[PDB]
């Protein structure tokens, strides 16, 4: 019984041409794709879900599992690169015990790498949420993870 | 505005008047571009807000503004009736900046931008130096323009052109000034234009398409979505006239879902423009129907492909073709598509407001106009700029962007991202052109550009470029598919020093099997950094095979 | 027009769409791994490279033109070419002795000719897909990425359950979330192993069940399929033969089968029923348009696409189940042995009929089905020259068929067999065969009373879906899910074109011409049997009639953090979806699990994730035991809990 | 079971038997054997393909009179190599 997703399937007109635009609004509601949402928009738009599939795995904004908590965002463009990126991605790597793609057990934390951010002049660049920490270090990474570690850890 | 042209030109003038009305009051910009807010821009705007409400003296207004060129200076703030530009304005010092400059109006010394050549501070951007030593020809009114505000955007004389070449003229004239201009496509191949807008045109068929192409071509490159973030509206506008030239109804601007403020900006100047009759079913009353339409990236490099970008408008996966048959003739649905650059559509109301003469008074013989570039890397001032198609790399990383910063020395620099080109210190003297160093191994490329230090290993460049290439290669063909894989799988044994002359050899083999053999340009340009790294570092690569890396970066042997 | 291709003067055609394909209509080859099936395309393995005026590019895409000069070999082309081919084979599983397309693949053909002999590059590791819970077997560790199976499946058979996904190295052929291909709406009628030009798709042997089965003490009987006498000829390479039945019939008894019939009696049997069935149903105007059951790769695509044509399908099951069933129900009693001695195998054309012998309503009927390459295999592990054996008749009382019983072979065969059995039963005054399209045909039919009807034959899966949305003025309508009918099954001899599948059609033809009887009453051995076993309808109707069921996806795929394999639990889902996200939900999540980490020591509670549960706003919801609790937190799911 | 990268492809028996046969997989685990690779000669040994024929050592004892090649060990590493896995550029 589905009634946001046939909503966003009428607002678009059941058309493939808007199938994309489609998939994005149904990951922001849900946070990601899951096999029955899609496997409903195919059966609504008569469209077999092995074409779903096959478009939502070649995009990058597409995810199949769902989002953590915090989602981790690390910029891997060229200049963030050459400033310590790679070194962002082991500290993060390190603490949290995970690589970009993936999620943690209790869903906490996701990690992505991603092309410039548009903010240069800050590398190395990564965002948490919206919260975009520049000019980062191994050092300071593991410090703002232990940090946000132990503020959502108080939930009071 | 919605039946004649002559309403729309008193519109403009009393647009006009009332621009210069509050022009000449007091009035805030924040730059709330990309980086600027990742500085904390919109914090800086909320505290304006706050500050200025409680107060309660609004006749000030506060106005949100685009890059201005200085996203590395932190959150950019100018005040208009005093032209004094700030820097690194933190959500702290607002109320001191209100009650020191806009209601008494004393200079602030301590927040201006510092200039890096002669090492002092200057109260105006536009006595900055490196202000001076660029070419502003596209990017006008820095500082001081509303990037949501149709009304500001007609004020400073906006979408004059698009009435002119309605009312005015025909698309074989507007086609033939575009050719004359001699305008070559930003997007990095160059291609003249004009013939493309010919090619379109001259297609069989009643229904046909534009489509703006908003990718960025680079991972390390923020032009397009700095460009549709400042004037929206000038990008607007030259599709609006590229359709009337080439006879479509139907317009398509590819933006990512990735840049949330670059598609909010152009679906806002959309809605205006159609809410003014911009667009619509009769644009002005002369029997020109048009309507664009922003539909969003999901996030794919081959997407800039032609045939890629088609297929991913489309509703598919952005899979590339064999060009013939070419876009011109069958694009979206088998109908004629014209296909352009965001900066090259931005270029267009530019020339046709000009003249062919006046245009070509900037650049060179054979590409004139300018070029909006990212400059990124350690230096002194980094962010958009506009240079001249006659400017070399030494004036844009020193005397633009103020050199390197205290401790570091130029090692070499990337000028169109992975299929860009590794240029070392011989190629700096060397003025950009889409044909001068287009036969050196170089290309000017979508406008990215990213210095390398001596302490970066060029190994781990090209093995970065190859990963990237490898993650983003669509799989459909064999060579990209298979090849970029295993060179970067090459590359990293260079990088985790256990490669030896055979890794070298087999590299350089199959570097030349990628480059030829690849369907579409993704993997045609996919080895340009290994060709270019092993052209102009080929040392380096020797030294690794030793377990040297004169660089010392890429951790695989040390404290043994 | 006149071309020089290495420097000699060579003329290639008047009009030609690529340099490639003129060069190949002149008798020059050019390597390449793209032309592989009919439902190929150019432009993915890049092979094909020439040279003209200097630069390297693929001929396929090339358009000829007047006095091109070309040269197809340059020693940067044998460098580009053999690179290319290294890379196919680095990442290749190969394994060619385990392989379905082992002695008829190109790529180890290529192989072989390239004498590559060595891996220059690496064999990366790729995140495979091995799939073998169906009879069709994928294997994407074999897969070449041509995407013929993609585009056979899309748009040849209309249900489109493979596609490609992903991208890169990491691109792969696979269904949707790598769903098991037997839970798919997938029919299995193995067309895409009949194009694929690897190993990756494959159809599941089962020679080593058939091998134990003769060693037992069990009777073994053998029924082979009408198609399977037309087709068999071309694994051993030669030309047509009839009577290649009969010299089967020899060898299987050779192998120690004890019984053999012809599943052309069960088609006779099948047509007969299901002539009276839709008799009735025109005489009653109900239940119409009457659909086949005799494919069961049809059936399967009508319970997935149309659940409420289900009770237009024929009640009659096919003939494989049919024959089975009267086997063993009547033919052993009639030999006095129990039904659990009697093994029974099923020689076909058909992957969907390994499918349709393992159904629910057809269980322990037919013991196992092996396909016309099972059974070649069979006669080439015995290294006899089948051509030599002298050919025996079937076995009886069901090794007699009617030349209409055989015709079932191929499309319009079920269709042509009610057509005789009702003639037969009440004349036929004339009937008009239209040709709406290549693979439609449709028959205007008028009885002597004078009361009339239409019947369509449809081959080719994928036509159904026009044909019903748009006609809707016929009674009978026959659909066979293969092209040209069982002739081009998914079992049948590789490489399985149309020219293969129009000479597999005349072969039958030609052995249907030399059948005396020709109508299902004439068989006498058919009309014994209904007079003796199948005398009462009760037993007609449980022997020769299937119920058929829908078919729906039951997806459940709800998020595993701390999933429990089995064993009772408290399966407690934490809603993930963006609404229920903003509040609690993700911290409600963490505790539980820190919970489950410290207490339940055992598998005794379950902690999932799950999608949005159309229950936002009303706080963050929390599944338990199924039940709805909203305005969840870790105290209000551990009091539920206790 | 490589047949790609091997010499024999195409004209092997034991590779026509295995398609005839209809062996798709194999139930016998695959033993671990101490196989011989040798590319030291332009004639290249891999004890890994051969089938203990005796072929090849009948060859150069009977016909060419040499005898570098001979069964060695027993059972199941039974392996027909030059005397203490030599290599063949440095045998007679
Ligand atoms: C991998 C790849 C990425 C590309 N990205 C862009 C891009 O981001 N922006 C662009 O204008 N052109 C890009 N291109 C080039 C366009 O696909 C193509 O040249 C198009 O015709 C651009 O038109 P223009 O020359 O008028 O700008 C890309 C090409 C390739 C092969
Ligand atoms: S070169 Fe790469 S991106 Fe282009 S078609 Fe081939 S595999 Fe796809
Ligand atoms: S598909 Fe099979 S026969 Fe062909 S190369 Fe691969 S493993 Fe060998
Ligand atoms: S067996 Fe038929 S339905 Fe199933 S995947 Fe292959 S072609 Fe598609
Ligand atoms: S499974 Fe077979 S037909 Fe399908 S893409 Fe792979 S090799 Fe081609
Ligand atoms: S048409 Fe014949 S071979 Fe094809 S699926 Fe149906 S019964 Fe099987
Ligand atoms: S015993 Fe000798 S001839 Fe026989 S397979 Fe082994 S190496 Fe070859
Ligand atoms: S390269 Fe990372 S923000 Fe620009
Ligand atoms: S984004 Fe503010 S100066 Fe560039
Ligand atoms: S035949 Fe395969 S790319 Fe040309
Ligand atoms: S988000 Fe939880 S019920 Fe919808
Ligand atoms: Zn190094």
């Amino acid at each position: 019984h589905f009634e946001k997703v046939e909503e966003i399937l009428k607002k678009y007109g059941y058309k493939r041409e808007n199938l994309i635009k489609i998939l994005l609004e149904i990951q922001e509601i849900y946070r990601y794709l899951p096999e029955d949402v899609i496997n409903y928009v195919s059966t609504a738009m008569g469209i077999p879900p092995a074409k779903i599939y096959g478009v939502a795995t070649f995009y990058a904004q597409f995810s199949l599992k769902p989002k953590g908590k915090y989602t981790i965002m690390v910029c891997d463009g060229t200049a963030c690169h050459m400033a310590g990126s790679p070194e962002v991605l082991k500290a993060i790597e390190e603490e949290t015990g995970l690589t970009p793609g993936n999620v943690t057990e209790d869903l906490m934390f996701s990690l992505d790498q991603v092309g410039c951010l548009g903010a240069c002049a800050l590398a190395p660049v990564m965002v948490i949420n919206g919260e975009v920490y520049g000019n980062l270090t191994a050092d300071k990474v593991k410090e703002i993870l232990r940090k946000i570690k132990e503020k959502e850890r108080e939930s009071a | 505005m919605f039946k004649n042209a002559k309403e729309f030109v008193q519109y403009a003038n009393k647009l006009k008047t009332l621009r210069e009305k509050k022009l000449n009051g007091v009035s805030i910009y924040v730059c709330v571009g990309t980086g600027c807010t990742a500085k904390g821009a919109l914090k800086v705007y909320s505290a304006f807000e706050e500050e200025l409400k409680k107060r309660n003296l609004l006749k000030v207004t506060l106005n949100r503004t685009g890059c201005c060129g200085r996203c590395s200076s932190g959150p950019l703030v100018k005040i208009m009736p005093y032209r004094f530009f700030y820097s690194n304005v933190a959500p702290e010092d607002v109320p001191e900046i209100v009650d020191r400059t806009v209601l008494k109006g004393e200079p602030i010394e301590r927040l201006f931008l510092t200039d890096p050549l002669t090492g002092e501070k200057v109260p105006r951007i536009e006595d900055t130096t490196l202000f001076k030593n660029q070419d502003f020809y596209i990017m006008e009114a820095i500082g001081e323009s509303e990037c949501d505000s149709i009304e500001d955007y007609i004020a400073r004389s906006g979408y004059e052109s698009l009435v002119k070449a309605l009312t005015s003229m025909t698309p074989e004239e507007i086609i033939e000034t575009v050719k004359a201009s001699g305008l070559r496509g930003r997007g990095g191949g160059g291609f003249p234009t004009g013939l493309k807008w010919e090619f379109t045109r001259k297609a069989q068929g009643d229904i046909k398409f534009v489509v703006c192409n908003g990718d960025e071509g680079d991972p390390g490159a923020f032009m397009n979505r700095t460009l549709l973030e400042r004037d929206p509206h000038l990008v607007l506008e030259g599709m609006i006239i590229a359709g009337y030239a080439v006879g479509a109804q139907k317009g398509y601007a590819y933006i990512r879902a990735e840049y949330p403020f670059a598609v909010k900006m152009f679906k806002k100047a959309i809605e205006d423009a159609r809410k003014l009759g911009l667009l619509g079913e009769n644009i002005l009353g002369t029997g020109f129907s048009f309507d664009l339409e922003v539909k969003e990236g999901a996030g794919a490099f081959v997407c800039g492909e032609e045939t890629a970008l088609l297929a991913s408008i489309e509703g598919k996966r952005g899979m590339p073709r064999p060009k013939p048959p070419f876009p011109a003739q069958s694009g979206l649905w088998g109908k004629p598509t014209l296909i352009n650059n965001v900066e090259t559509y931005a270029n267009i109301p530019r020339i046709l407001r000009d003249g062919v003469e006046n245009y070509r008074k900037r650049g060179t013989e054979n590409s004139p106009g300018t070029k909006m570039f990212s400059v990124a890397g350690p230096l002194k001032a980094t962010g958009i700029i506009e240079v001249e198609f006659g400017t070399t790399l030494r004036d844009i990383i020193y005397n633009i962007c103020g050199g390197f910063v205290e401790g570091e020395e130029f090692k070499a620099v990337q000028i169109g991202g992975p299929s860009g080109a590794c240029l070392s210190e011989d190629f700096i003297d060397m003025p950009l052109d889409y044909d001068t160093l287009k036969k050196a191994d170089a290309m000017v490329g979508s406008g990215g550009i990213v210095v390398i230090t001596k302490k970066t290993c060029m190994v781990e460049v090209a093995r970065f470029f190859l990963d990237f290439t490898k993650r983003e290669s669509c799989g459909k063909c064999v060579p990209c598919r298979e090849g970029t894989m295993q060179a970067y799988n090459i590359l990293e044994k260079f990088t985790h020093g256990k490669a030896t002359y055979e890794d070298l050899k087999t590299l350089e083999h199959l570097s030349k099997t990628i480059k030829t053999a690849s369907l579409c340009g993704l993997g045609k340009t996919a080895p340009n950094p290994i060709l270019s790294t092993l052209k102009l570092f080929r040392e380096e690569y020797i030294a690794h095979i030793e377990g040297e890396c004169p660089s010392g970066m890429c951790t695989a042997f040390k404290k043994y | 027009m006149k071309i020089y291709v290495d420097g000699r003067e060579v003329i290639i055609n008047d009009n030609e769409r690529n340099l490639l394909e003129a060069l190949k209509n002149v008798g020059i080859e050019i390597p390449n791994l793209c032309y592989l099936s009919e439902a190929s395309i150019y432009g993915a393995c890049r092979m094909c490279l020439v040279e003209i005026n200097g630069q390297i590019t693929t001929s396929c895409t090339l358009k000829p033109y007047e006095g091109m000069k070309v040269k197809t070999n340059t020693p940067e082309i044998y460098e580009m070419r053999r690179n290319i081919l290294e890379l196919i084979l680095a990442t290749h599983n190969r394994d060619c002795t385990t392989c379905d397309r082992n002695g008829s693949c190109k790529l180890q053909k290529y192989a072989e000719d390239f004498g590559i002999r060595k891996i220059r590059f690496e064999a990366l590791k790729k995140e495979h897909v091995r799939d073998e819970s169906a009879p069709v077997v994928r294997d994407t560790s074999k897969c070449i990425l041509c995407g013929d199976c993609v585009r056979v499946c899309e748009e040849i058979q209309g249900v489109g359950v493979i596609e490609f996904a992903k991208r890169g190295f990491e691109s792969v052929v696979t269904t949707a979330f790598d769903t098991p291909l037997i839970e798919t709406e997938c029919v299995l009628c193995g067309q895409c192993v009949a194009y694929c030009p690897t190993g990756a798709l494959s159809i599941r042997n089962d020679i080593d069940k058939l091998i134990e089965a003769l060693e037992s003490d069990k009777i073994v009987i053998g029924m082979i399929a009408p198609a399977v006498r037309a087709a068999i000829q071309e694994e051993f390479g030669i030309d047509e033969d009839v009577a290649m039945a009969e010299k089967l019939v020899s060898f299987l008894k050779t192998i120690g089968f004890d019984k053999v019939f012809d599943v052309s009696f069960g088609a006779d049997l099948v047509a007969y029923e299901e002539a009276h069935e839709f008799y009735e149903r025109l005489k009653k105007g109900e239940r119409l348009p009457q659909f086949t059951s005799c494919c069961p790769a049809w059936v399967k695509h009508a319970e997935h696409t149309y659940p409420q044509y289900l009770q237009n399908l024929s009640s009659v099951k096919s003939p494989q189940q049919a024959l089975g069933t009267v086997i063993k129900k009547i033919y052993a009693r009639k030999l006095g042995v129990p039904e659990e001695k009697i093994f029974l195998v099923s020689f076909m054309p058909c992957t969907a009929k390994k499918f349709e012998a393992e159904r629910e309503e057809h269980e322990g009927i037919v013991d196992i089905v092996l396909t016309t390459r099972e059974l070649a295999q069979l006669i080439k592990m015995s290294r006899i020259d089948i051509n030599r054996v002298e050919p025996q008749p079937f076995d009886r009382p069901y090794g007699v068929s009617s030349q209409a019983g055989l015709g079932f072979g191929k499309a319009g065969g079920v269709f042509s067999c009610v057509l005789s059995v009702l003639n037969e039963e009440i004349g036929i005054e004339k009937v008009d065969v239209k040709s709406p399209e290549d693979g439609i045909r449709v028959a205007e039919v008028t009885l002597k009373d004078g009361t009339s009807f239409k019947g369509a034959v449809i081959y080719g899966l994928g036509k159904v879906k026009k044909f019903l949305e748009e006609r809707k003025d016929v009674e009978i309508i026959e659909v066979m899910a293969c092209n040209y009918g069982c002739v081009g099954g998914g079992g049948q001899p590789y490489p399985n074109d149309s020219r293969i599948r129009e000479h597999r059609a005349k072969v039958l033809r030609d052995t249907m011409g030399i059948k005396s009887l020709l109508t299902p009453v004439e068989n006498l051995f058919l009309m014994k049997l209904y007079e003796e076993d199948l005398k009462d309808e009760h037993t007609r109707h449980e022997i020769l009639h299937t119920t058929y069921r829908p078919r729906r996806r039951y997806p459940e795929k709800d998020v595993e953090i701390l999933p429990v394999p089995n064993g009772e639990k408290r399966t407690v889902k934490v809603c993930l979806g963006t609404s229920c996200y903003t509040k609690g939900s993700y911290e409600i999540l963490k505790k539980l699990v820190d919970y489950v980490k410290e207490n339940d020591m055992e598998g005794k509670i379950e902690v999932l994730g799950t999608f949005c549960v159309e229950n936002c706003g009303a706080s963050p919801n929390v599944i338990v035991d199924d039940k709805i609790i909203g305005g969840a937190t870790f105290e209000k799911v551990l009091e539920e809990l206790s």
